[PDB]
RNA sequence: CGGUUGAUUGUUUUAACAA
RNA sequence: CGGUUGAUUGUUUUAACAA
């Protein structure tokens, strides 16, 4: 919950083609299933940003691994990504999930990398073959970001301009990607 | 202090929680067997730990032959300057069960 | 030459030499592409290469393919 | 047409290094780059145009192959509408005559 | 199978490292807690012993050693990091609560807080 | 070639993020400073805006736009992060020195310390 | 404060520091060809900077046909209240040179 | 200059086989060559942990291409690495010295990472080969990481049993290998 | 004697199942491992000793090979001083039928 | 067959096979490595391969190589 | 290539540096 | 495989959590 504005307001525009945002921020929640509802993990959120050799999904694995979950429990992990997954990151990821199936993962995505490519295409629906959830980042789960992963200091979120349109224009390329 | 464990207390196992419980049973068998690795048993509602480490890392026991499907265990230890003992047990199974201090 | 893409394999070839509107791929890490024209078993194909026009004709059933002047 | 099978990593070091010379370093700033979109093939991922005099030599990238998705460069030279396929040998000296490291199209091509 | 029988508090990191911090700041910088014997790790014959805190009391000593990389606990931040306080005089050593340590340190040696063992080994994840 | 010249402070990356959290507490935890208006980086047309504060005075405005991504500084830790100061008023703009900046907002305007100009844009690595 | 830079002030270009010194020049002559690009001059003796902003980002010119080899530098501003200029002039080679305030 | 005693002691360790050290530390300092003589960078020295996917080595280029080193400057960095670079990083540190003349790098190392594997007895002689300088990290060099990296709080170095043993042996062992 | 050549990354996962699979989960924890330093070889890296009967196969993974520098892996029967090389094909019946994935020859010789 | 390692790879081949005490690689992933005794151009080698006392010869200038019983 | 940005351009990558 | 450790075992990987 330790993140400067100026940066979240950077790195999550979500306008579909945005070529000077070379770093990746990716902030994660996970949640608990206890007695039948889904309670969530206080201290097991936070955000973490990129490296040109280290992308963001392999430090959350590396996060998930050091938090020794219990494995008689269920989780539901909660991403908030500026860039969608590489092909490298989306084929971890599901091969994770397919090792790993005592949690579920729901990603928002503030853009779509490269979703003309068709490498990525097929990465992204391999990651969703898997049992990963992607979903466009839209204004509700921008103001969730803000008020509780962007140190924000109480102030408002101001959303940027055309923030509605470019969601929708990334919920229509994420369904004909995912061929729905 | 010494109420609180001997009245309400049970013990379970958590050696390796990020782990399928059948690898979990496995696990610690194979620590039971041989003296070569440590066991610990959590007290569930708070975070005391009894903990067997082996003799050589510095008429106390754990062991399986009583009874199939479990694991007994004794411990005699100096607490708060008088000797007690620690019983306990738990199930292969569940890696479950009961775990209580005794005056000897 | 052998074609990259095993029932599911040769029906896919079969079905895509029939209809078209795909393309076709003929590894030798040199290989030979067949696309369709609106992009832009015998094969054989006119094509120019360093100045000359040569023709690659092959046959698969794997198999063999060469280009000739 | 001829196409050479060659990982992902070295067609993004050619595209890296081409838009660097046509852009940063301006010693190729003559060259051409034609995008996916600029494309009526589906499975061209990018054009790269080199002035040859009145002729020109089109660098074509793919993705999508189905050699599992597999990508390819084929090296095509242009006089008008005559065209003809090229090897990376000629294109070399081709290359060298009329013009980070330089982007080859042996280094991009060779396995 | 002979075994070592020790009872262990289960700490997570992050008071195990305001532990450490505050007894080595009270040893150098804040010399109140002077007499104090730290012994690293690499002392020890036990390989999960992460550190040990040596306190003189008279003719005795009460040791805190504080163990890393041990089994998992229930809680999630239960990690294998733990606490076991002990009184030796003269090879002949007794396990301590936190609270009867507490007592002692007060009553032998006694901003930054002063290091007391309670606030350290209090579970606050399970209350 | 047409031209925008302005003069730029060059600031290390610790110092605008002490000034950034500085004015945010001010405006929002501590309202001080709430008249101030926090214009982000998105709403400039300069590619090179990390943010922009404007600070009303009477019917004028100080406006402190601070800069990411700019060239290199001399120095080693001048990574391209800087801050311009001006005055404005009926689309007339002036830059401004620091220190009447500083004077302009203890005029108008005046535990954490104050956001100050002077101590943003002074160079501590040329002194 | 305007005395300060007018009596005494000398600047220079460092705009890719990591980079040779020949490609250093290479992309400081591109971007005074082009107006795309920024071009900044850092006083030696502080941390002033001197940025001239394309127009679009938004008789003040940066210019090299004056003399072979060097790059002038014209840039009206309102300073403090009154307008003043900044005259300066930069070699090709070593990417140095002088500049200094002055009334208009 | 933040790091707790512990992890220094549990990871610096000198005895040549060390079998649960899995994390690597690297400290690094950097001086700058002005007026003949070689001043230190107070704030261009540090320390950095690895991560199963991320390397140290290549966290410290990245921490090198950040900041933005002069190229008309000669820099000399010093290296306390407890683990000696694997293959991988042997080889990156060897080409990044090839295509960064301007500095030169010193390495002590606190254990030889697979001394007997011929591959990384020719990925440290490539790197050495590159000029970069490997040495065997004695009491000297570990007094100077106590008092400058580690968070001791004041409190004066303990060496391990055996130290000086155990640094006889990696200096012999790396002479061997470097075939000085 | 017949070496395939492997890539190291393989050798490591098969050298760490092996580990596994007789020391943690200690389903063939009747197997023996041969380090570097109890072999003669210096080009041996390891070797792995699977008890079949009277008879032993012998896995030994070579390092420092100039096929610049290669790992390889040999496989052996042996049966007291008779030795025969063998496939990778007929190690997979001889394992299954006497005894983390399972280590599986087949899938570190494969290429 | 091919041997893996111009003029210092084929003076390196002389001097190996002449001297001894290395390895020699002759790739067709299979290869055939020659050992020196002591660890335990025409090429001839006797082997037990599953169960039978093959012989594998071949010759080098590149080369060929065949197994037989 | 700060632009109808097609995205490894000069990265904007950092919990307290003025508590 | 916490050991005459041959080193990807259950990682010991963290600047303030009690300023
Ligand atoms: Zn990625
Ligand atoms: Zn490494």
């Amino acid at each position: 919950g330790h993140m400067d504005p100026d940066t979240f307001s950077y790195n999550f525009n979500n306008r579909p083609i945005l070529s000077r945002r070379n770093t990746v921020w990716l902030c994660y929640e996970v949640e608990r299933l206890d007695n039948g509802t889904w309670v969530k993990m206080d201290q097991h959120r936070g955000q973490v940003y990129s490296e040109l050799k280290y992308h963001p999904e392999m430090r959350f694995l590396s996060l998930v691994s050091k938090w020794k979950l219990h494995r008689d429990q269920e989780y539901e992990v909660t991403w908030y990504i500026s860039w969608s997954p590489c092909t490298k990151c989306a084929r971890d990821m599901a091969t994770f999930l397919q090792e790993n199936t005592h949690v579920t993962l729901t990603i928002f995505v503030a853009r779509l990398y490269y979703f003309w490519d068709p490498d990525y295409q097929e990465a992204l629906r391999s990651l969703a073959q898997a049992g990963a959830t992607i979903k466009i980042m839209n204004y509700d789960e921008f103001q969730h970001c803000w008020s509780k992963f962007v140190y924000s200091q109480g102030a408002p979120f101001q959303p940027w301009d055309g923030l509605d349109e470019y969601s929708q224009a990334l919920s229509g390329m994420l369904g004909e990607i995912l061929r729905h | 202090f010494f109420r609180k464990l001997s009245r309400e207390c049970e013990i379970k196992y958590t050696g390796f929680r990020d782990r399928p419980h059948e690898e979990r049973q496995a696990r610690f068998q194979n620590a039971c067997r041989d003296g070569r690795s440590e066991i610990a048993f959590v007290a569930t509602g708070t975070n005391l730990s009894l903990q067997f480490f082996p003799a050589s890392w510095q008429r106390e026991y754990v062991d399986l032959e009583r009874e199939a499907g479990k694991v007994y265990l004794k411990a005699p230890m100096i607490l708060n300057g008088v000797c007690v003992i620690w019983k306990g047990w738990i199930d292969l199974q569940r890696l479950d069960g009961m775990g209580c201090l005794e005056f000897d | 030459i052998k074609y990259t893409g095993h029932e599911e394999r040769q029906a896919r070839f079969q079905n895509a030499c029939r209809d078209g509107r795909s393309e076709i791929a003929f590894v030798a890490n040199l290989s030979l592409q067949f696309f369709p024209a609106s992009w832009q078993v015998y094969l054989k194909a006119p094509m120019i290469l360093n100045g000359v026009c040569v023709i690659w004709k092959g046959w698969i059933d794997d198999g063999m393919g060469c280009l000739e002047f | 047409m001829i196409v050479w099978q060659v990982d992902r990593m070295r067609i993004n070091t050619w595209k890296r290094l081409v838009k660097h010379h046509m852009y940063i370093s301006r010693k190729a700033k003559d060259w051409f780059y034609r995008h996916h979109y600029e494309s009526t093939n589906p499975k061209i991922s990018s054009e790269v145009h080199i002035p040859l005099g009145d002729a020109k030599l089109v660098i074509t990238t793919y993705w999508g192959l189905h050699t599992h998705l597999g990508q390819g460069v084929s090296i095509e030279w242009r006089k008008k509408r005559y065209s003809t396929q090229v090897d990376p040998d000629l294109a070399d000296q081709l290359i060298h005559l009329h013009y980070p490291p330089l982007p080859s199209v042996r280094k991009l091509t060779e396995d």
